[PDB]
């Protein structure tokens, strides 16, 4: 997201600060 | 989660947008 790099982590952290105005993404349960 | 992941070079985040939307 900044250093090396995305897979098989960081990617969803990444996400859960950019997609939304605070942050948001979406994740679902079962 | 989702299919085109980047993960290629450090994301920017126009392509983490396409995630987002």
């Amino acid at each position: 997201f900044v250093n090396q790099h995305l897979c098989g982590s960081h990617l969803v952290e990444a996400l859960y600060l950019v997609c939304g105005e605070r942050g948001x993404f979406y994740t679902p349960k079962t | 989660g989702i299919v085109e992941q980047c993960c290629t070079s450090i994301c920017s985040l126009y392509q983490l947008e396409n995630y987002c939307n």
